[PDB]
């Protein structure tokens, strides 16, 4: 069944059985926000990320791509 | 070495940090006495934030071998540890040791 | 089922709207105003700590040892 | 847990006191010189603040009963996260 | 002419503006609510400007003012680093505090008003006089405007409470007095910059020391002499209530740092087994009675005994850190107890008259708003980390574990006991069953009045929870100078 | 001021104005009301604590005796400590840290 | 059935965050030039290179020597 | 304090496997006392000196019977003796 | 979470007194809780084999008096983790 | 060395003397005729607290300086605090003779310590010019002087704190103090 409970008590959370007729649109509303951030503080995370070994050009390394101390590195290594 | 920012002229003491041979009635150099030896035991304890920081460089870059490639630089920490403390300037105001 | 969402927000009912007792304007343009502008101006204020001052002492004063080799020899 | 946290409390006044700072590269590079009694000291701190976390002996008696909550809570939380902390 | 005097006479305008508009405009009650809550943002405007002027590293006090007119008491005006945040919570409190009592004040507005104005300008004046018995003009001048707000606007056992805050008061001040008279008979001036120069003899030292802690002991208040505060902060209105526990309070956490530890070095530093015999058992003692108060604004006042008390041992425990964490513990405990007081006595009180404990019972099933914040202000209450509440107590108790081992340790029970009744208040109160069956009506939630008063300050505890370096960055070099001691490798160099 | 008794007691299916807290209205009330009602400590009731220290104890003793036996009994060491070449001198810190193990006694 | 609408709470926290970044850009002075025009307006206005310092000693003196005088005074032989 | 070398080599055969022959051998006796007997759980249990071992163990060692009245009703009481006497 | 299906199961029961059965109700629920148990009871060749088993031989392969005093200790806590199990 | 038990009789004679004449000043306000020998039928037991509570403060005051032959403000107090403590009694009951001799310990005290002006305060035969120069512009003083008060260490930790400290715990403790040398090299 369903609880009863008050229809006027505000809920910044929702209440007691929340879901607006617009809760896709209003989740890709706020979903752009938390990608749009998220890089932001990826790029942040980014220009940061201090290291002190470098990684073999051979082995598997997803953060290759984006992150500077090592991007700028590798095409330093490219010189000879 | 690093050549000294403006806003290293202001702040800079004119006089050297002590009491000795000063006169207290003359506000003007009481007051600069005052701060040249707060600014000395300021700089002694910043040292040891920057000898840290040299440190923690290399704990991370040895790792297992850490006890035996930058223990010169814990050394130093060390030293300013058991000397760099700010005191503040109102024990030397109020006692002359005179050696 | 989901029920959609309720309530009375400052318990202001959907017919009526939210009525001010005179404090919002002094509040929201005065007291929050003022503070969000000198959160813009403190960013601009100078740094004048004793660490920033001391920073460049200490930095100055390990340069004439091992540690923190100046970037500008003598 | 604030019982531990208590201890846990004191032992990095104790980190704080006799190091200056408290960051793992600091501790760890200088541990092997400090005073033995400043080791057990701050190493016993931290053992009764590992108590209440991960429930022991004495410091236990908020996990049993903290299965009053959601199942998916005890999953996550109590079973394999929050009392190996 | 300077800002600080800007900052004592805004608030004389709007006393001035607010008694003359009848002779004006019968004029509405609203108004004169609209001039006082402007006069306070304008004296928020102004130490906001100064603080984007002040400087962290200088010695000599700040926005002073040529006189040249030297009388037998004339008022002296200084802004340096330990003063000068104790000024900015003063004018951010003090909006907040007006709109507290935006509906709760009904007859005498114009008294009501013209009280906490006149209260503001006194208050302000002990953070700013540069002299000792300036700071005793001020400290003891706010007795005659705090005794008849309560007794005007208080509750029903008022005339007691107003009875013990000005007969306690007068007396520790009056120990207080006799310490400040013998100085200046001594020194032949109370004036900062010479009087801080002074040394004194050690028996005179521990002589002053008693009467000025006599005075201290009063206002702090330490357990067994608190009694004071559970009436007058119970039976004062909202607002004077936010007013006597955040601002009224610091004081005397302030009067160390002028009249304590920079002329009575040796005497200080001889007497802290006592201090924090009296702190611990302080700690130990307000702890245990609030956890079982049943007036629900009474736990929320004898908690800052509790408080006042880990801050009390960090100014004597002659350490930067600890002397640092106490003035943060100061600043953060008057955010939140202001919050905790509105929450009770404002938001409770108000709906339901009744301050019994007894009567309330999940209310977070109709009051979801209230909730939450009543939960990060028990929260922040309770040394929780992310609020300024927690890096104050933590670096308190660090520099008083650091001076006393046994004392810091017994005032570090807190952390257990704090926890104690900060959620056991909490659990009561927004958890604890469903609703109370006291209720015979339904209860409206947070208005836009209390969302807004509680939002600041549980924002400012948090912001500066996350970076109190905006804080801690001004208060270095100034409390650098109030330390005693010297290093056998970095004294009298040459 | 009437019995002092835990609220604990109270019978949950009696007829009460507030159930969840097993009171009646007007119900008189002691002055440890706030620490006597339903949340308050749980009073466990399963035995005497005087028969609770004898019960525990039996516990106790059975760990120390049970520590006993293998005190007589277990088995000595097997394996010689590790010699390492040079001591690891350098690489543990220098002479001011702990060494390993290098021709000292045993 | 209803709909719920985005918020005014809702702007002003991605407000917010989305101004914090915009003051955060002006505010940096830049890799090796000079501090931006605005950032030595404020400089300039509280500079008060020696002003509390003369204006300090000046009246410390002043009451230094009024103190004094009270000490004549008061200790006046009968 | 190296075990790693011993942890493999000096420890006898027989211990390393001991505890699987303890889990296979006393699951066993479980699957026989109960769905196949049924009966001696039950005798133990009414036995004077079965009858508390298993309410002592069921009651977790009455350990929160020694905290709530000794601990905790202790200080709910020395809060009843300052806020009162 | 197994057991998190089980309350589900029967109208959010959680006593041992009122359940049985329920193999052909709960196929997968209990295939799953049996594969964690195994690895639990350290069940040779598991996940919790290797991991909670090791610990034994590590606890033994330190030949000193405490080392061997809470292999027993440990054993007989193994011998009731089967129990329960 | 002084006669306590002789000057106490002094010291009641003096204050239960003064009791007399104010139970002869309650006599003369009775609205009864009772006669002039009714100074010691109803009013003589306020004349004997008053010659009570006097000999007994001076004995005890007395009898404290004798136990250990020194004069100074503290023996007024026993003296008084015992004074208070009689006071009680003729009323009988514990919280009096405490809150008593409470009172009356401390004023005898205070006054003492602080030599009441009711005889006139110490003449200062100086130079109040002088002192009063003297105690404001003694800005510094030798570090012998701060050392003999507050003691050594707790922060105060002077030039040569460690090279006496080694010697300090070495004869107590018995252990020669050696920091580790805590590096690889040298
Ligand atoms: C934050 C950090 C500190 C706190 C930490 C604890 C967490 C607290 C969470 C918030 C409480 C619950 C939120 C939900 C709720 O109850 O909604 C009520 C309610 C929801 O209903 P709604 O229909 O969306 O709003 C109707 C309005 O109340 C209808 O009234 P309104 O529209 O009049 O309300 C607007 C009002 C709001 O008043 C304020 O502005 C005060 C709040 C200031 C927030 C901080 C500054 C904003 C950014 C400034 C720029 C960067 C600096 O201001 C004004 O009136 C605007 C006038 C202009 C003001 C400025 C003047 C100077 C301009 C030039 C400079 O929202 C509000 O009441 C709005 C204010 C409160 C929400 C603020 C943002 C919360 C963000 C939450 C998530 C992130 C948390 C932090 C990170 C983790
Ligand atoms: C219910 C509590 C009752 C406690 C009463 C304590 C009364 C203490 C006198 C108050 C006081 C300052 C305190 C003023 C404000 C603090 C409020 C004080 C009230 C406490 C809440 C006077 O202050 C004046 O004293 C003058 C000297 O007399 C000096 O000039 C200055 O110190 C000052 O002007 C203390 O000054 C002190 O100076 C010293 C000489 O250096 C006097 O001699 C001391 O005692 C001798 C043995 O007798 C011993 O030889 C020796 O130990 C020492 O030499 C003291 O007797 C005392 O006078
Ligand atoms: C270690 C030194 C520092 C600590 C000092 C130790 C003393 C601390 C305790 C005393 C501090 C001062 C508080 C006194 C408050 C008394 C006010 C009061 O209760 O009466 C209100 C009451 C108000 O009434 P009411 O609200 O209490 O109820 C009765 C209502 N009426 C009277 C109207 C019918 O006012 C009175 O009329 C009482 C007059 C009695 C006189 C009180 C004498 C004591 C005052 C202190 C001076 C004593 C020496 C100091
Ligand atoms: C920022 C943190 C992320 C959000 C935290 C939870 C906030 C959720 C808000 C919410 O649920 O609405 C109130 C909810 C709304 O509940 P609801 O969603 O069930 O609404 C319907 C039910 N009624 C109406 C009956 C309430 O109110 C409550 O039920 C309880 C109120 C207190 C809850 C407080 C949440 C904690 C907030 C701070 C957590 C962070 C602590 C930091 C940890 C310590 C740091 C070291
Ligand atoms: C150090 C001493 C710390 C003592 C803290 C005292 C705090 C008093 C607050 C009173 C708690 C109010 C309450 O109802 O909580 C009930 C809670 C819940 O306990 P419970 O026994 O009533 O829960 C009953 C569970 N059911 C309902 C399922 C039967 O009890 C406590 O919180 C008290 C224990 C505090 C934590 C234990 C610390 C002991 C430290 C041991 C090492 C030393
Ligand atoms: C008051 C409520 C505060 C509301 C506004 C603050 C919101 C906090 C979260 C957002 C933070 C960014 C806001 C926009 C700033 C953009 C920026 O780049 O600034 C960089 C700066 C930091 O820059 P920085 O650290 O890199 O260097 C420049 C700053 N100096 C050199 C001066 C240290 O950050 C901010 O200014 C944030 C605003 C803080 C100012 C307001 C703090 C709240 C009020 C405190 C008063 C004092 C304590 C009260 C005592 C009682
Ligand atoms: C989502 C996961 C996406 C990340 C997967 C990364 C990955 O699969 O490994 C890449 C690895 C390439 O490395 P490669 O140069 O080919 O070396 C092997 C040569 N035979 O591919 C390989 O061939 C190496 C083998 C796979 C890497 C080991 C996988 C098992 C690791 C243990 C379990 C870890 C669980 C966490
Ligand atoms: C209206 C509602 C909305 C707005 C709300 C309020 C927003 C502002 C909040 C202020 C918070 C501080 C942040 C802004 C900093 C601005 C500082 C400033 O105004 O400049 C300082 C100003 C001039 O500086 P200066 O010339 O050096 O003064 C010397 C006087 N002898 O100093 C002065 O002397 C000014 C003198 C006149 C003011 C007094
Ligand atoms: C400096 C202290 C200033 C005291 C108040 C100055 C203004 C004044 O006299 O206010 C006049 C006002 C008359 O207002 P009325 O029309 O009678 O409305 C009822 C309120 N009594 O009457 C008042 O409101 C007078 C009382 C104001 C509060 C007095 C605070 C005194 C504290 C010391
Ligand atoms: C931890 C978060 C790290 C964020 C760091 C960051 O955002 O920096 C980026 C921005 C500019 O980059 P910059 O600081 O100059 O990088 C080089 C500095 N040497 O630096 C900035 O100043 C931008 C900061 C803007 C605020 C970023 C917010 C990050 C997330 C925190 C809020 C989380 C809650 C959000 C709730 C949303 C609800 C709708
Ligand atoms: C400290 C210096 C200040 C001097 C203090 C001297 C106390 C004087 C008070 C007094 O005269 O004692 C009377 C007081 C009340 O006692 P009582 O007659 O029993 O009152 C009935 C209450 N149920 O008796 C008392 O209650 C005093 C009990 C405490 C005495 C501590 C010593």
């Amino acid at each position: 069944p369903k609880i009863p409970y008050p229809k006027h008590v505000w809920s910044p959370a929702g209440g007691w059985y929340a879901q607006p007729a617009n809760w896709k649109q209003n989740t890709a509303i706020f979903g752009l926000v938390i990608f749009g951030i998220t890089a932001m503080v990826w790029k942040y995370s980014a220009e940061h990320e201090v290291r002190h070994k470098m990684p073999e050009p051979d082995r598997f390394y997803p953060s290759r791509y984006w992150v500077k101390q090592i991007k700028d590195y590798e095409r330093a290594q490219k010189e000879k | 070495p690093t050549p000294e920012s403006e806003a290293f002229l202001a702040k800079k003491p004119q006089v050297p940090p002590t009491f000795d041979g000063v006169d207290y009635e003359d506000n003007k150099r009481l007051k600069q006495a005052q701060d040249a030896i707060i600014r000395e035991q300021w700089v002694q304890v910043m040292m040891g934030r920057l000898v840290r920081e040299e440190l923690s460089k290399c704990y991370y870059r040895e790792g297992v071998n850490h006890l035996e490639k930058c223990g010169k630089l814990r050394e130093r920490y060390l030293q300013l540890l058991a000397n760099a403390k700010v005191k503040g300037y109102l024990f030397e105001q109020q006692n002359y040791w005179s050696k | 089922q989901y029920d959609p969402p309720t309530g009375w927000l400052w318990g202001v009912r959907p017919g009526e709207k939210y009525q001010n007792e005179g404090w919002e304007g002094p509040f929201f343009y005065g007291f929050w105003g003022s503070l969000i502008v000198f959160a813009i101006a403190y960013a601009y204020k100078p740094d004048t700590s004793i660490q920033t001052w001391a920073l460049e002492e200490a930095r100055r004063r390990l340069e004439a040892e091992g540690i923190l080799e100046d970037p500008n020899p003598t | 847990n604030r019982v531990g946290d208590c201890f846990l409390t004191v032992g990095m006044f104790a980190i704080l006191w006799s190091l200056g700072n408290l960051d793992y590269a600091t501790v760890f590079s200088l541990a092997p010189y400090i005073n033995s009694n400043v080791v057990i000291i701050i190493g016993i701190c931290l053992l009764i603040g590992a108590m209440a976390k991960s429930s022991q002996v004495g410091l236990h008696v908020w996990l049993p009963m903290a299965m009053e909550g959601p199942t998916p809570v005890s999953a996550l939380i109590h079973a394999a996260t929050m009392v190996t902390a | 002419m300077s800002l600080l005097y800007v900052l004592l006479i805004i608030p004389i305008i709007g006393i001035f503006l607010i008694s003359t508009i009848d002779s004006f405009y019968f004029f509405n009650v609203s108004y004169y609510k609209k001039i006082a809550l402007i006069t306070t943002i304008l004296n928020l405007i102004v130490s906001l400007i100064i603080y984007i002027l002040f400087d962290f590293s200088n010695n000599q006090f700040q926005f002073i003012q040529e006189n040249l007119d030297l009388s037998f008491y004339d008022i002296y005006l200084g802004v340096d680093g330990v003063s000068i945040y104790f000024v900015l919570l003063t004018t951010i409190i003090m909006p907040i505090a007006l709109v507290s009592n935006w509906n709760s004040i009904t007859n005498n507005i114009k008294s009501y008003l013209i009280i906490m104005l006149l209260l503001e300008t006194l208050l302000l004046a002990v953070f700013l006089v540069l002299d000792v018995l300036l700071f005793y003009i001020f400290f003891e001048s706010i007795l005659p405007p705090l005794f008849i707000l309560i007794g005007l606007f208080g509750s029903s056992n008022k005339v007691r409470a107003s009875f013990y805050i000005f007969l306690y008061t007068l007396l520790g001040s009056l120990f207080l007095l006799l310490s400040i008279l013998t100085m200046s008979s001594i020194v032949g001036t109370t004036y900062f910059d010479v009087l801080l120069k002074s040394s004194f003899e050690y028996t005179t030292q521990l002589f002053l020391f008693f009467g000025i802690f006599i005075a201290f002991a009063v206002k702090t208040p330490v357990w067994g002499l608190n009694s004071w505060l559970l009436r007058a902060h119970v039976e004062s209105p909202l607002g004077g209530s936010i007013v006597l526990a955040a601002i009224v309070l610091k004081l005397s956490l302030y009067g160390v740092f002028r009249l304590i530890l920079p002329i009575l070095p040796q005497a200080s530093l001889n007497l802290t087994y006592i201090v924090y015999a009296i702190g611990a058992i302080t700690v130990l003692y307000a702890s245990f009675s609030t956890l079982r108060t049943v007036d629900v604004k009474e736990l929320i006042a004898y908690s800052s005994v509790a408080h006042a008390a880990i801050y009390l041992m960090g100014v004597f425990s002659n350490t930067i850190q600890g002397l640092e964490g106490a003035i943060l513990l100061g600043l953060a405990h008057g955010f939140v107890s202001s919050g905790l007081f509105i929450c009770a006595g404002g938001i409770l009180y108000d709906r339901t008259g009744t301050r019994l404990i007894y009567f309330f019972r999940g209310l977070t099933q109709i009051m979801p708003l209230f909730s939450l914040f009543f939960f990060i202000l028990c929260l922040g209450n309770a040394g929780t980390p992310l609020t300024l509440n927690f890096v104050g107590e933590f670096m308190s108790l660090y520099g008083t574990l650091e001076r006393l081992p046994i004392a810091g340790m017994l005032a570090s029970t807190s952390i257990i006991f704090s926890a104690a009744y900060s959620i056991y208040m909490y659990n009561r109160i927004a958890f604890g069953g469903s609703v109370s069956l006291y209720f015979i009506d339904c209860f409206r939630d947070l208005t836009k009045r209390e969302f807004f008063i509680l939002f600041t300050l549980v924002s400012f505890t948090v912001i500066l929870g996350i970076y109190p370096s905006f804080v801690l960055d001004g208060l270095h070099y100034n409390i650098s100078s109030v330390v005693y001691g010297i290093e056998p490798n970095a004294s009298y160099l040459t | 001021n009437p019995p002092r008794i835990k609220r604990q007691f109270r019978d949950p299916h009696a007829d009460w104005w507030d159930k969840q807290e097993r009171r009646n209205f007007g119900e008189p009330v002691h002055e440890d009301h706030d620490i006597l009602g339903m949340f308050s400590p749980y009073e466990y009731t399963w035995i005497t604590p005087g028969k609770g220290l004898f019960q525990i104890g039996l516990f106790i003793a059975s760990f120390l005796g049970l520590c006993y036996v293998v005190k007589l009994t277990y088995p000595d060491r097997v394996s010689y400590p590790r010699e390492f070449e040079g001591g690891l001198e350098r690489e543990l810190g220098g002479a001011g840290a702990v060494r390993a193990f290098l021709c000292l006694d045993d | 059935n209803v709909e719920e609408p985005l918020g005014a709470a809702f702007y002003i926290a991605v407000g917010g965050i989305a101004s914090s970044f915009v003051i955060y850009n002006i505010s940096r002075p830049g890799p090796n030039g000079e501090p931006s025009s605005l950032h030595k307006w404020f400089s300039k206005i509280s500079d008060y290179k020696d002003e509390w310092e003369t204006r300090n000693t000046l009246m410390a003196a002043a009451l230094e020597q009024a103190a004094h005088d009270k000490h004549l005074l008061l200790t006046a032989e009968r | 304090h190296e075990i790693m070398i011993d942890t493999e080599f000096a420890v006898p055969v027989l211990f390393k496997l001991l505890p699987f022959i303890f889990t296979i051998s006393f699951s066993v006796i479980a699957l026989t006392l109960s769905e196949l007997l049924s009966e001696l759980v039950i005798y133990f249990k009414f036995s004077r000196f079965g009858y508390n071992i298993f309410g002592f163990f069921n009651q977790r060692f009455l350990i929160e019977f020694f905290y709530n009245k000794y601990i905790t009703n202790l200080i709910l009481n020395l809060g009843g003796q300052i806020t009162k006497i | 979470l197994g057991a998190g299906s089980v309350i589900h199961a029967v109208a959010d029961n959680q006593d041992f007194r009122k359940f049985g059965g329920l193999i052909s109700y709960l196929p997968l629920t209990y295939s799953v809780m049996l594969i964690a148990s195994l690895s639990l009871v350290a069940f040779p060749f598991m996940t919790g084999f290797y991991s909670k088993d090791f610990i034994l031989e590590s606890a033994y392969g330190q030949f000193s008096f405490s080392g061997v005093a809470v292999y027993i200790i440990a054993t007989i806590g193994a011998i009731f983790t089967t129990l329960y199990s | 060395p002084k006669d306590a038990v002789h000057l106490g009789l002094k010291g009641a004679a003096v204050v239960g003397g003064i009791g007399l004449l104010f139970a002869a000043v309650r006599t003369s306000l009775a609205r009864k005729n009772v006669g002039p020998w009714a100074i010691f039928t109803r009013n003589g037991k306020l004349a004997a607290t008053f010659a009570a509570v006097g000999g007994a403060y001076d004995f005890t005051r007395a009898a404290a300086a004798n136990l250990r032959e020194k004069e100074d403000w503290v023996n007024n107090g026993i003296g008084g605090l015992f004074a208070g403590a009689t006071m009680g009694l003729t009323t009988g009951r514990i919280p009096r003779v405490l809150g008593f001799a409470a009172l009356t310990g401390v004023v005898l005290a205070t006054a003492e310590y602080a030599g009441s002006g009711l005889r006139g305060v110490f003449k200062r035969d100086v130079d109040e010019y002088e002192r009063k120069e003297f105690l404001r512009k003694n800005r510094r003083r030798p570090i012998e002087e701060t050392l003999a008060e507050i003691g050594e260490g707790r922060g105060i930790k002077p030039p040569g704190y460690y090279e006496r400290r080694a010697q300090r715990l070495k004869e107590k403790y018995g252990v020669d103090i050696n920091p580790v040398c805590a590096d690889p090299d040298q």
